[PDB]
């Protein structure tokens, strides 16, 4: 599934959705000096359970690679690729530079 | 495989009249057939998906019908934008197969071609090659035949014919025929003619010239 | 909106392979099929094959080793390969999206603009314009021996446009050749001067050969 | 979070999901018929190949990969005659025709790892693998530290990219060399290739017959 | 080589099933009306052999390998009414022969299940069927239903689509089936239902899907005839607004995520109601509290299952709320208190409360239920009172006044002391006080149970002596005293009706004919394994071992 | 990030990998897989509350949230993190085949 | 009967935004956003801005959900062990430590080796590029020396970037 497509169609399937978070505009926060914002994004879309048959048309088999690759009882559209977000913010009078883990979602998978 | 055929490669019709294009399938495909429209320079566009369902944005003037093997694409009143080639494509089973197409043409009264024989230019003779040209412009209908005869013997080697599309103004066709030879062989003969076989005349329209 | 765009080499040498890439946007390749249809310069569409949304492929009955379709779903690309092209393979190659009304449909609803594919192995060659000279009278010009296409013909730089016929080019001796004619009333020609203008894009040539009657 | 879930219903869905998972990875519309199966135990070559995969040491990764293995040419098959074994490098050559037979096309290959049966290491040692790039030159590859062990152990080095080059534009016989690590301050059964590839029978680019 | 096994022939009924046939027989009588060719290796159905049986009405070709269908095969059977092609390789039938299945003028029931049918291939295969009444496309690979899927079958009233991969249903997909009454979509991949426009539909099965949200069309031109709706084992988060289904009678919402107290967060979609309801299953959900307005709308409800939920309090205090509720299952919750108002659940016969956390209750909680018969308080650490006198210390639950109660279970209630007048005026037929270690039965604790009691169980109580006069229980039939320290029992002087007597895992050494003289005629099974029996010391046990006793 | 080694025979209320052995013949009714007879596929199950909305507990429960992203998924789910392949042997017609299926055994589950 | 289409994106984004609100506060272990009254007016210190640039610049137990404090401390390349202990008060607090170096001459490809035990190939891209090597295990042992970089042998100043859990 093409990211360029995922964030460019209102389709009820698992994909990465575009979402930019501005600390001032979206959250009303000014205590985070840097950065001014970041592309956090999020996963959205059903991962429907596929009731499997012993016999099945050849082309329908592709549905399992996308809807439930792990063969989970209840698959969820969860992130696959994650990226950290370093920030700079003040705690009292001392500035602090810390990196938050797993903030940006780049790809989503059914699991 | 399921072959599909369009019996009439060309269909003559005037503006504002009813047009019908036929397309038959080798076996009963039962509705699973599409219609396509292609302007002379534009890419194909889907007109009718299924036997009857018109695609979104298609004018109501177009319509499809038929089931099993016989099918037909009808136009209620022909428009200038409808002058194009139409194809049918079955999709009952792979491989998808197309038809031969049906190019629309405007009907009109018959007109004889204006033949013109041209000796090779002196500037071309300096290059070692000679080519006699013969134009056949503004004739109707499109069917025409051209024959070359050097010194009375029919010639087919070195003949390169070309045909223009139907003119947008007077709805007439034009044809070009170039007979290329070497300078030495061109100097070995004197008579050159360009006969034209067309429905406008029972006898061929002849245009000839002696070498000197 | 939905779009399809082909990417071709333009020229293909004989016995060499042909590779074309069909880039798509506005829909996922995982949910739509992509057909390959080619149209020769002569009339007639010819379906080559298709790659189904799952990656399975059906081809035209004459495919042996000459057709191989793959795709990259993540990059929205569909790849066509054709081996050992010949003179009769010169054609315009389209890619059309399948109307996914059913999972197994076949009707094509969105076509790309297409790409021209020529098999000639010919280098660039400038044209040679030759005037054609002998109640209306017809005159003409011959543009021969140029490569590749196209070429634009005009008479008196546009002052003479009605009654003009510019014939389509024909491939001959691995080079293109075309002719144009212009009909004028006998009261004007030859008392007037008539000159045709033939332009070629590759050679950057634009001859203005004057016509000398008789 | 408040308790309401019984694993018995979940297990049944997990089992049924495995049914379609295995069939979809194997690209099987229905389980294969057992009609043409020859009676008796599995052949020793097949059971030995299956043991090699179980031994402990891109979209296409969902689907199954066919497994084949190709042993190196024997040491007495011009390997020891034309190629001298020093104190560091041991030469292991493979038949490219045998590799192209197991994997007909280079694109089908998904993973290829060279496997070695280390004899015994009572002291740690650093080793380096090399590829015969030119007729004489060697190209640097991966390096691994060998932990001490009183018993023989199997080692594996990922050589997927090298084997893919051998399948496409390879010579009649190529191979690797495994030497010990030499810092600039210091001047001083049989190995086989395990292959993972897409079968031609399940290749997407071929239309079904 | 064995000769072929023939077909079992009956009057216009030919049975060639499970004979290993490779082709349709041509030596069958022409007058045959019913042919069963199931369970053979038929790989194709040609018109040449089959067309000879023009009298066929019932043709079963199920469970074969049929992959080819000659275009004119079934059209020759002008009287055919039932055709079964289930479990065959018909998915590739359209690729091999054109036209698909032909017209079937007289076929009323068609089975095409288990043929790995695909969307598009199904529409190619299906033909016009004016008389079709039952259609089965189950166990196929159908991913979607279009507006042009079920065409040319207007008489269709039952459609089975279970065990498919349906994910999308177009708006007008069922417009061509106005008479449809039964629709089965169980075991599918539906995720969200935005509309319900099937007016004539009566039975709808949406079980075993992923339907996070269910919504019907509101204010219809005519009332929807739906009376049976199944949404079990889905992912529902909300109770559906079923005010658009006035005639609904059955509703199973078991095994969901419903909370009381419409959006589909996994998908991103957002866009007297039940006075006729009879059976409602809300078990296995995440309901933590029951709104007051919820129960009032559920009048004329006969069965309500709320088992396995996060409920902590259940109060039916509204006047006349849930009047016809015959059964109420609140088992395996976190119920700490429940307020059953007087004259509220008047027609309540069964009350299931096992697995809860009840401790202190109003003394007459169960006494106000007029027609209470079954009551299960297993694992609920409840303390019965002493009835008329010796009033219970704190929140003792009174079981003395319920004159309609018949079966009561106080198992695993950590009961330390069973007071005397616990059931003085409760004519119980069955009473289970098992799994109460250290239980102290007071003298006469089974006060008024001598006439009514038939089943009594005190297993695992570790009793060293039994304080109740068992011989005077003239109606007792089954007695369980297993897993105790009892060694002696009261003597049976007169014959009683006791049939089963379980004394396993006790301290019985002698069972003399003096203490066992009675019940010699009525005893049938005498469990005694796990006792320090004095061999040959008692005697009566040996003589009884022959007739009228067990191991 | 809770592996088999921790949640096997452990009183764990939060979600992690649960034991499940699948026999091809008994559970699936399959006889075409000659080897192996079965494998420990396992599965993830259990509630995963938001890390802000979680009760205090044993220190090891924090490992589930190492890849936790509350703003990503609509509802955090307990999904497998470490997966292991399953090689099998089965006949297709007359030729035996050894193939390896990717991501078959669940080794650890994580809250998403 | 019809299945759902047209997913609302505005409502869904708002729910994700609020989840991100609690996510950033939880990773920082702050119940409320910190007060900005004690922040001095003016641009951030250059040493802080240079530290933030070191993480954004393009170049073993799993990392924890909570935030990790970032500190930086600056051919044999030695480092003061006393300065490392000040940036990371306890050896257990460290979660990842990678040294950074700005290679300049990138005319031909070359393989290098690190020793205190790692090797990496440098592709020829004439533009300057930062190189990073994970040395979290070696820096952890130092908290309770330096590195040497040499070419492969066949038979701003460089600094170490530290990420650790704050003492709080
Ligand atoms: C809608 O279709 C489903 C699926 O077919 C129906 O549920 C199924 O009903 C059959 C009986 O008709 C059940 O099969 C039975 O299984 C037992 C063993 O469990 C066996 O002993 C019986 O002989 C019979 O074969 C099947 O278990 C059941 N499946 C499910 C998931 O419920 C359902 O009844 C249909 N609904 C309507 C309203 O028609
Ligand atoms: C509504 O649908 C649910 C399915 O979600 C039906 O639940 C089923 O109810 C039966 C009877 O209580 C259960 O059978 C029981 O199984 C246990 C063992 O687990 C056994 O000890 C009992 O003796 C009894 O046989 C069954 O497990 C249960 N199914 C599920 C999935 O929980 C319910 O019956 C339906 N209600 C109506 C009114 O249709
Ligand atoms: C929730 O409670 C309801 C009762 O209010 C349970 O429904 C009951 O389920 C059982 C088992 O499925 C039904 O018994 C069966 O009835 C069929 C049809 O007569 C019969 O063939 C079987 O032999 C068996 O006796 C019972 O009729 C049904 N009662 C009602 C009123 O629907 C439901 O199962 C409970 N849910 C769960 C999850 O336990
Ligand atoms: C009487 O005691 C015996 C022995 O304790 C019980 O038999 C055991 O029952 C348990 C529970 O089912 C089993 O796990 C054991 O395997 C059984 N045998 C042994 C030797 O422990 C028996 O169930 C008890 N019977 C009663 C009525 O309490």
């Amino acid at each position: 599934l093409d990211t360029n497509y995922c964030f460019s169609s209102t389709e009820k399937n698992c994909c990465v959705r575009q979402l930019y978070i501005d600390f001032r505009k979206d959250l009303g926060w000014k205590w985070i000096h840097e950065p001014k914002g970041y592309h956090a994004n999020f996963c959205l879309g059903p991962c429907p359970y596929i009731w499997s048959l012993d016999t099945q048309y050849s082309k329908v088999l592709a549905l399992y690679n996308q809807h439930n690759p792990g063969a989970s009882a209840a698959p969820c559209c969860v992130p696959q690729a994650l990226e950290p977000l370093p920030i700079v913010y003040y705690v009292g009078r001392k500035p602090k530079v810390e990196q938050l883990s797993n903030m940006i979602v780049r790809s989503c998978k059914c699991s | 495989d399921i072959q599909v055929t369009q019996s009439s490669s060309y269909l003559s019709v005037s503006l504002g009249d009813r047009v019908t294009i036929t397309c038959k399938a080798s076996d009963h495909i039962k509705n699973w057939l599409a219609w396509y429209q292609q302007k002379p320079g534009i890419a194909p566009r889907l007109l009718v998906s299924g036997a009857t369902s018109l695609e979104a944005g298609v004018p109501s003037r177009f319509s499809g019908s038929g089931s099993g093997k016989n099918f037909t694409l009808s136009i209620t009143s022909l428009q200038t934008e409808d002058v194009a080639t139409y194809y049918c494509q079955q999709y009952w089973s792979t491989p998808w197969t197309f038809g031969g197409g049906t190019t629309l043409e405007i009907r009109r009264a018959d007109a004889a071609p204006t033949v013109s024989i041209f000796p090779p230019s002196s500037e071309q003779l300096t290059s070692g090659g000679a080519s006699v040209v013969c134009f056949l412009n503004n004739f109707y209908p499109k069917d025409i035949n051209v024959k070359w005869k050097i010194d009375g013997s029919e010639r087919q080697n070195g003949v390169l014919n070309s045909w223009t599309d139907q003119d947008s103004k007077d709805s007439t066709y034009s044809m070009s025929s170039t007979l290329t030879l070497t300078k030495d062989e061109y100097e070995r003969h004197n008579s050159y003619t360009c006969e034209a076989t067309h429905k406008t005349s029972t006898s061929p329209i002849v245009k000839s010239f002696n070498r000197n | 909106q939905v779009q399809l765009k082909e990417s071709g080499p333009g020229l293909v040498a004989p016995s060499q392979s042909l590779s074309i890439t069909c880039t798509v946007s506005g829909f996922s390749l995982t949910g739509y099929g992509i057909n390959w249809v080619r149209q020769p310069p002569g009339k007639g569409l010819e379906w080559l094959g298709m790659i189904w949304s799952d990656g399975s492929t059906d081809y035209n009955s004459v495919l042996t080793s000459r057709l191989r379709i793959s795709k990259d779903n993540s990059n929205s690309q569909v790849f066509l390969k054709m081996n050992s092209l010949q003179v009769d393979d010169t054609a315009r190659y389209y890619c059309a999206r399948d109307r996914n009304y059913y999972d197994y449909d076949g009707a094509m609803d969105y076509w790309g603009q297409g790409t021209s594919v020529t098999v000639s192995s010919a280098k660039t060659t400038p044209p040679s314009v030759y005037p054609l000279a002998p109640s209306m009278v017809t005159l003409g010009c011959l543009v021969k021996g140029y490569f590749p296409e196209p070429v634009t013909v005009t008479w008196n730089s546009g002052s003479l446009s009605s009654g003009v016929h510019t014939f389509p080019a024909v491939l001959q001796s691995d080079l293109y050749t075309l002719s144009s004619s212009v009909t004028v009333p006998s009261s004007t020609w030859p008392s007037q001067t008539v000159t045709c203008n033939v332009a070629h894009p590759a050679s950057s040539t634009k001859v203005d050969k004057k016509i000398v009657p008789r | 979070t408040c308790k309401t879930i019984d694993m018995e219903l979940v297990k049944r869905k997990r089992i049924e999901a495995i049914r379609g998972q295995i069939l979809s990875k194997l690209r099987l519309a229905s389980p294969p018929s057992q009609g043409e199966v020859p009676p008796g135990p599995l052949p020793e070559a097949v059971l030995a190949l299956y043991n090699s995969t179980r031994d402990r040491v891109p979209e296409a990764d969902y689907y199954a990969k066919e497994v084949t293995r190709v042993l190196m040419v024997e040491t007495h098959n011009e390997i020891y005659d034309k190629f001298k074994q020093s104190t560091h490098s041991i030469y292991m050559f493979f038949n490219t025709s045998e590799l192209r037979e197991a994997v007909p096309e280079p694109v089908l290959l998904s993973r290829a790892e060279l496997r070695l049966l280390r004899l015994k290491l009572k002291v740690e040692q650093h080793v380096e693998l090399y590829q015969k790039y030119s007729n004489n030159s060697w190209r640097y590859l991966s390096n691994r530290l060998l932990a001490p062990s009183d018993s023989p152990e199997w080692l594996s080095f990922d050589v997927t990219g090298v084997v893919r080059q051998w399948l496409s534009r390879g010579g009649e016989i190529e191979g690797f060399r495994l030497s010990a690590h030499c810092s600039c301050d210091s001047r001083d059964n049989r190995p086989f290739l395990l292959l993972m590839a897409t079968p031609l029978e399940r290749a997407q680019h071929l239309q079904s017959s | 080589h064995q000769d072929k096994v023939p077909c079992k022939m009956v009057d216009k009924k030919v049975s060639c099933q499970v004979l290993g046939l490779l082709q349709v027989p041509s030596v069958l009588p022409p007058d045959t009306e019913t042919l069963d060719l199931s369970g053979n290796q038929l790989r194709s159905i040609l018109a040449s052999p089959l067309g000879f049986y023009t009298a066929l009405r019932h043709l079963d070709l199920s469970t074969n390998e049929i992959s080819f269908l000659q275009p004119g095969a079934f059209q020759a059977l002008t009287h055919l009414e039932h055709l079964s092609l289930a479990h065959n390789r018909l998915a590739m039938a359209t690729a091999l022969s054109a036209g698909g299945l032909g017209p079937l003028p007289r076929v009323t029931s068609l089975d095409l299940s288990g043929n790995s049918l695909y969307s598009g291939l199904l529409e190619r295969l299906l033909g016009e069927a004016p008389s079709l009444h039952t259609l089965s496309l189950a166990e196929n690979s159908l991913t979607r239903l279009t507006r042009h899927t079920f065409r040319d079958m207007p008489a269709l009233e039952q459609l089975d689509l279970h065990s498919n991969v349906l994910m999308d249903i177009e708006d007008g997909a069922f417009e061509g089936l106005p008479r449809l009454t039964h629709l089965n979509l169980s075991r599918n991949s539906l995720t969200c239902i935005s509309d319900f426009s099937l007016q004539q539909l009566r039975v709808l099965d949406l079980s075993c899907n992923s339907i996070e949200a269910f919504q019907t069309a509101s204010q219809p031109q005519a009332e929807f005839q739906l009376t049976w709706l199944d949404l079990r084992e889905n992912k529902l988060l909300h109770f559906p607004d079923l005010a658009a289904l006035p005639r609904l009678i059955y509703l199973n919402l078991s095994n969901n995520l419903i909370r009381l107290p419409i959006h589909a967060p996994s998908e991103g979609w957002s866009a007297r109601p039940l006075s006729q309801l009879l059976n409602l299953d809300l078990s296995y959900n995440e309901i933590e509290l029951i709104p007051d307005s919820f129960l009032e709308h559920l009048t004329s409800l006969c069965f309500l299952n709320l088992s396995r939920n996060c409920l902590r309090t259940f109060e039916a205090r509204r006047l006349g709320s849930l009047p016809c509720l015959m059964l109420l299952d609140l088992s395996h919750n976190a119920l700490e208190t429940l307020e059953l108002g007087a004259r509220a659940l008047g027609s309540l016969r069964t009350l299931l409360l096992q697995g809860n956390a009840l401790r202190d209750l109003p003394p007459y909680t169960f006494a106000n239920l007029a027609s209470l018969q079954r009551l299960n308080l297993q694992g609920n650490r409840v303390s019965p009172c002493g009835g008329p006198d010796e009033p219970g210390p704190s929140g003792c639950v009174a079981f003395s006044g319920i004159t309609s109660l018949r079966s009561l279970s106080l198992v695993d209630n950590e009961i330390e002391l069973l007071r005397a007048g616990a059931f003085l005026h409760t004519p119980l037929t069955e009473l289970d006080l098992s799994s109460n270690p250290g239980l102290e039965v007071a003298t006469g604790a089974l006060g008024g149970l001598e006439a009514s009691l038939e089943v009594l169980a005190l297993q695992g109580n570790g009793l060293m002596v039994l304080q109740v006069d068992l011989p005077c229980f003239i109606c007792l039939k089954r007695l369980n005293l297993a897993e105790n320290r009892l060694s002696h029992l009261p003597a049976w002087t007169q014959a009683v009706s006791l049939e089963v007597l379980d004394l396993r895992n006790n301290s019985f050494s002698l069972l003399p004919g003096s203490a066992m003289g009675g019940l010699e005629t009525s005893l049938r099974r005498l469990y005694l394994q796990g006792n320090p029996l004095s061999c040959c010391g008692n005697g009566w046990l040996a003589a009884q071992l022959h007739q009228g006793r067990v191991d």
